């Protein structure tokens, strides 16, 4: 992964 | 203690029995994809340990409408019946079986049920999505997606992982889409109405969790692994195309793993499948393995360097989880690191033997110090720790289970060595082989880890050892190491190892690390208590770069230094967890070392001593000037990551100050950057050329001089976005400067607008990332709530997004009180979306709050939190949150006037 993130910059 | 249509719910613990033990299910399900619901149907081979009157197992969300028991070895079970009767308990999400007659303990019986629902319409279950063709159609799927708990949402069954099962399933569908599952399939069978039904092979032992099913049309890439696996990436029909690279990395990995694990991957085929509407990055599912598009697509003319490296992390990571994970798994969820810590751990190892290229061996200290973070402060826990509730077990995902159980494996491999880390691993893997370890499983098998085979001869295992006092040595190095390593799990935070040096004579002491809990303080030696770490420590000194080690095992001690040399340097290239402090002029001789000549300091000695400066300052045992100054010595650093390691603390304080309207401060340290760092800014070409390294300098500095308004960067992103928009498309921005053209182009209503169109046409989920990321930059609030708003709805924008969202608009100035008014202003709504629960409300939530830094908005976020509790709205974050901006404030109040100040100084001389 939910570590999605990477989520944006 | 019962429900629903009252009637005794003859069990209590949300913890299912132990007294019946599934062995086998036979699966049916039938999803329809225009009605969006399901009929489905099982058969679950139990084993009966001890007679019981009722079955326990978890069902939620399901209306089942038939049960039935059966046996071959108990004939009052005989075929075909009997009934059982079914009682539902929704608060411990079970349901009861009850039995006409006391089950015979040792035998088998068959366990049937029909049961039906809608397919889910939020992120889990089974459930719906949709996404976009080229030409401008919508299609639709049915997803599963069942970690940790969310199983029982699909069918019901016995949803914890130690309850590992063979798998049968079998799928009914429309000859318009395909069906895939873990396994590969068997045969597809004609139906007399003309649907088809596909049967796939039975699966090995597993857990519930990873039971999985698609029904889509989508259009794969295949290719063999050395092993002969075949590996197909699934992804909607136009997008084939941006496959590749994924086809490419995990026949890669997953040929690195057999070799690296010693163990082959069981199953004969593997998928990989880009779903468009998944809540995670990512999930494991044994032999159907899901993603995000961003998490798995590669599209050369949009995605970038960065965007390359994240995918060959993600499918790493996924592909790791097929041993640590699916393989063997955790006992129970207090252990969930077992499983994370480990796949984050084998994305370093794997990415670094496979393609090493791209510097992933550079990044990992970035994992270790992103924890430090949350694990320096009291609110942190233990790896391991109990959890019960489904939201207590979503919790367990978090920073700790990942990034400090990896960290504290790199320092244990760093200890151990890799060929006997590497031996651990494989003996521990193939000795928990198809079922479930726990914490000290994995401590045994890691300390008594065999070199050179075995070993050979009287080696030290197996056969018949000799008696050596080596041997003797052997087993009580062992020994050492179980004891270390179960109190790095057991206890929460990580210490600081204070070091005084007396020409020859080094002192020790470990210490609980802090963070905004000055060195004397009220409540400082309250947190202070039995903190005791075995800590193997590791230095080096300026007259030798032996690396000399030794075991910390107690609050003091002393070791001797001959020599009697300039500088010590503990904790080398930063493999231990630890903060280190140097007392005396430790500090300023290292940092003399650093201004005259850097590189006799290794390049990792330099990353951990600049991230240990900074904070030791927030420790308030060193001042902001000693770390400011510091950073004076980055004007000649050409190792990339110190180099933006230091430059980070920069920008966050500009952040942080602009955040305020410490104007003034502000502005010193716009001028600060763009003069100090000219050269290195000015050396950047707008392209993708160069190596990986290179390629990820350029866009972070670019960024940065962007950020700071720099006028001449401004000027050419401008003009870049310009060419584009003008030329509707048909230029290229240079992928590794894309998200900052089109930032800088959305700074006007055409610009934006032209954005926001492009979003709804792109075909890179790479690209509309990008510019979602532009369109938050926006100065005009009418546009960043209209983003919002537009999530909301999650048509446009996808509801997946939306917390990426909050987060991107919330930090900038122009945001942040938007951001935080929309969150208080609409809990109630957000909730409906996600699970309490969710990664996306801890990020909602965290996203909002955690860069506050007055007494103003503590008090709100305080009187939000109070609020939230009652109703039984409980996360962990939100004491993290409190004491994160309480940190801020502290630091704010000890050290601002100091940076004010340093600032002033260095624009004077010189
Ligand atoms: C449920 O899953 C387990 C795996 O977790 C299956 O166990 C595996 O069963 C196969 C077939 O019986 C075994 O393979 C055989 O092994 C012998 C010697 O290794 C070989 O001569 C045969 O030709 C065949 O390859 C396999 O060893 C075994 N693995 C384990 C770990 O037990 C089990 O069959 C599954 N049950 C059902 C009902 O599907
Ligand atoms: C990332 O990959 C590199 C290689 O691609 C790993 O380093 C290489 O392999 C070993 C590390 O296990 C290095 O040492 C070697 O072992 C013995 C005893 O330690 C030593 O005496 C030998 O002379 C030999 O050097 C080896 O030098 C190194 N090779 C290169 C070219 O760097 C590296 O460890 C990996 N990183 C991580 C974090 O896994
Ligand atoms: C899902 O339900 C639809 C009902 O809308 C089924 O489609 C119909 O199937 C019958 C029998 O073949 C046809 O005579 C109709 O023409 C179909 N309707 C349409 C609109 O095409 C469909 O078969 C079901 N699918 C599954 C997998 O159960
Ligand atoms: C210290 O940095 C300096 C450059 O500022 C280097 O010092 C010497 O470099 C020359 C050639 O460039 C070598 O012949 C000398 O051996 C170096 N000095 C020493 C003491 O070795 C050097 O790169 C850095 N120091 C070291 C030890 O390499
Ligand atoms: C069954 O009886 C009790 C209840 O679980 C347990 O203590 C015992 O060990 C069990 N024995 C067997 C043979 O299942
Ligand atoms: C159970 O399923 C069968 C169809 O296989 C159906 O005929 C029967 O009526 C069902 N019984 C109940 C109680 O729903
Ligand atoms: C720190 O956390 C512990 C929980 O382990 C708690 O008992 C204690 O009261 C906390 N102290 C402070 C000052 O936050
Ligand atoms: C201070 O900053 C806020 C936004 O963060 C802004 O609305 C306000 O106008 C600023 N005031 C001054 C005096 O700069
Ligand atoms: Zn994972």
């Amino acid at each position: 992964x939910k570590h999605h993130a990477f989520s944006f910059k | 203690p019962v429900a629903t249509n009252g009637e005794r719910f003859p069990w209590q613990e949300l913890r299912l029995p132990s007294v019946v033990i599934p062995l086998h299910y036979d699966l049916f399900v039938h999803p329809n994809l225009t009605s969006l619901d399901f009929v489905a149907s099982e058969k679950i081979e139990v084993l009966v340990s001890n007679a019981t009157q009722f079955i326990i197992l978890h069902s939620k969300d399901l209306e089942i409408t038939n049960a039935t028991l059966q046996s071959e070895e108990d004939s009052r079970y005989m075929k075909p019946g009997k009934e059982l009767k079914v009682l539902s308990y929704p608060a411990h999400e079970q349901i009861a079986l009850l039995v006409p007659e006391k089950l015979t303990p040792h035998l088998k019986y068959y366990v049937a049920m029909d049961f039906q629902a809608k397919l889910g319409d939020g992120f889990e279950g089974f459930y719906k999505s949709t996404y976009r063709t080229l030409g401008g159609e919508t299609r639709i799927l049915a997803v599963t997606d069942f970690e940790p708990t969310q199983a029982r949402m699909a069918f019901p069954c016995f949803d914890e992982p130690l309850f590992k099962a063979n798998f049968s399933i079998k799928i009914r569908r429309e000859s318009r889409h395909i069906a895939l599952s873990n396994m590969p399939k068997v045969k597809t069978i004609e139906l007399e109405g003309g649907l088809l039904e596909d049967h796939f092979e039975t699966t090995v032992k597993m857990s519930t969790y990873l039971v999985a099913y698609i029904v889509c049309d989508f259009h794969s890439l295949s290719g063999f692994t050395s092993s002969g696996v075949k590996v197909s990436i699934y992804a909607s029909p136009d997008k084939r195309n941006q496959t590749h690279y994924a086809l490419q990395a995990s026949l890669k990995l997953l040929d690195f793993y057999e070799k690296y694990f010693d163990i082959y991957y069981p199953l004969s085929k593997l998928d990989l499948i880009a779903i468009p509407d998944f809540a995670p990055g990512a999930m494991e599912n044994w032999g159907l393995i899901t993603y995000r598009e961003t998490s798995l697509l590669f599209d050369p003319k949009t995605s970038s360097a960065s965007d390359k490296l994240w995918v060959t992390r993600v499918i790493a990571h996924e592909l790791a989880h097929q041993w640590f994970g699916n393989l063997v798994t955790m006992e129970w969820w207090n252990d969930i690191w077992l499983n994370e810590g480990f796949a984050k751990y084998m994305e370093l190892i794997a990415v670094n033997a496979t393609y090493p290229e791209l510097q992933f061996d550079d990044y990992f200290l970035n994992v270790c110090f992103e924890v430090i973070t949350k694990d320096s402060l009291n609110s942190s826990r233990p790896i391991s720790k109990p959890a019960e509730t489904p939201t207590q077990i979503q919790e367990m995902f978090d920073e700790v289970s990942y990034n400090k159980g990896a960290c504290i494996l790199n320092m244990l491999k760093d200890f151990l060595g890799e060929e006997k880390f590497q031996k651990g691993i494989i003996q521990y893997l193939k000795k928990f082989s198809y079922r479930n370890a726990k914490n000290d499983d994995l401590w045994s098998s890691l300390s008594n880890s065999c070199l050179e085979s075995d070993f050979t001869s009287g080696g030290v295992c197996h056969s018949d050892p000799k008696m050596t006092s080596n041997m003797l040595a052997f087993l009580g190095e062992n020994a050492e190491v179980k004891e270390m390593m179960t109190t790095w799990t057991l206890q929460k935070g990580i210490p600081l190892l204070v070091v005084k040096q007396d020409g020859c004579s080094l002192r020790l002491q470990q210490e609980r690390f802090l963070q905004g809990v000055f060195q004397e303080d009220p409540e400082w030696r309250a947190l202070q208590e039995r903190y005791l770490w075995h800590i193997p420590l590791t230095y080096s000194t300026s007259s030798s770069n032996v690396i000399h080690r030794h075991i910390l095992k107690s609050k003091t001690d002393t070791l001797d230094l001959p020599e009697k040399t300039s500088w010590v340097k503990f904790n080398v290239d930063s493999n231990g967890y630890y903060i280190v402090h140097y007392e005396g002029h430790g500090w300023d001789q290292l940092i003399t070392q650093l201004n005259q000549n850097h590189t006799l300091l290794r390049p990792k000695d330099r990353v951990g001593l600049i991230h240990d400066v900074f904070q030791l300052v927030g420790a308030g045992r060193l001042t902001l000037d000693k770390a400011l100054d510091m950073t004076y010595y980055l004007q000649h650093e050409t190792s990339s990551p110190a180099l933006l390691e230091g430059l980070s603390y920069l920008e966050s304080f500009y952040h942080m100050m602009d955040r305020r309207n410490i104007s003034d401060i502000s502005e010193n340290l716009k001028r600060y950057l763009l003069q100090y760092f000219k050269p290195v800014i000015d050396r950047q070409s707008w392209s993708d050329k160069g190596s990986v390294w290179d390629r990820m300098l350029r866009s972070a500095l670019l960024k940065l001089a962007c950020d700071l308004n720099h006028a001449p960067c401004i000027q050419k992103a401008a003009e870049l976005f310009s060419q584009w928009m003008e030329s509707s498309g048909k230029l290229n921005i240079p992928t590794d400067v894309l998200k900052i053209v089109y930032s800088v182009g959305a700074q006007t209503t055409a610009g934006w607008n032209y954005l926001l169109e492009q979003y709804e046409l792109s075909m890179s989920s790479a690209e509309q990332n990008k510019i979602l990321y532009a369109l938050s930059t926006s100065k005009h609030q009418e546009k960043l709530l209209k983003l919002i708003e537009l999530g909301m709805e999650g048509k446009v924008i996808k509801t997946q997004n939306l917390a990426a969202l909050l987060h991107a608009i919330a930090r900038r100035p122009k945001g942040q009180q938007l951001a935080w008014d929309f969150v208080r202003e609409n809990w109630t709504h957000l909730l409906k979306k996600f699970d309490l629960g969710s990664y996306d409300i801890r990020m909602i939530i965290s996203g909002t709050t955690a860069h506050f830094s007055s007494k103003d908005k503590l008090q709100e976020v305080k009187l939000f939190f109070e609020s939230l509790e009652a109703q039984g709205s409980h996360l962990d974050i939100f004491q993290t949150v409190l004491e994160t901006i309480t940190k801020n404030i502290k630091w704010l109040e000890k050290n601002l006037p100091t940076l004010r100040t340093w600032l002033m100084v260095n624009t004077r001389h010189h």
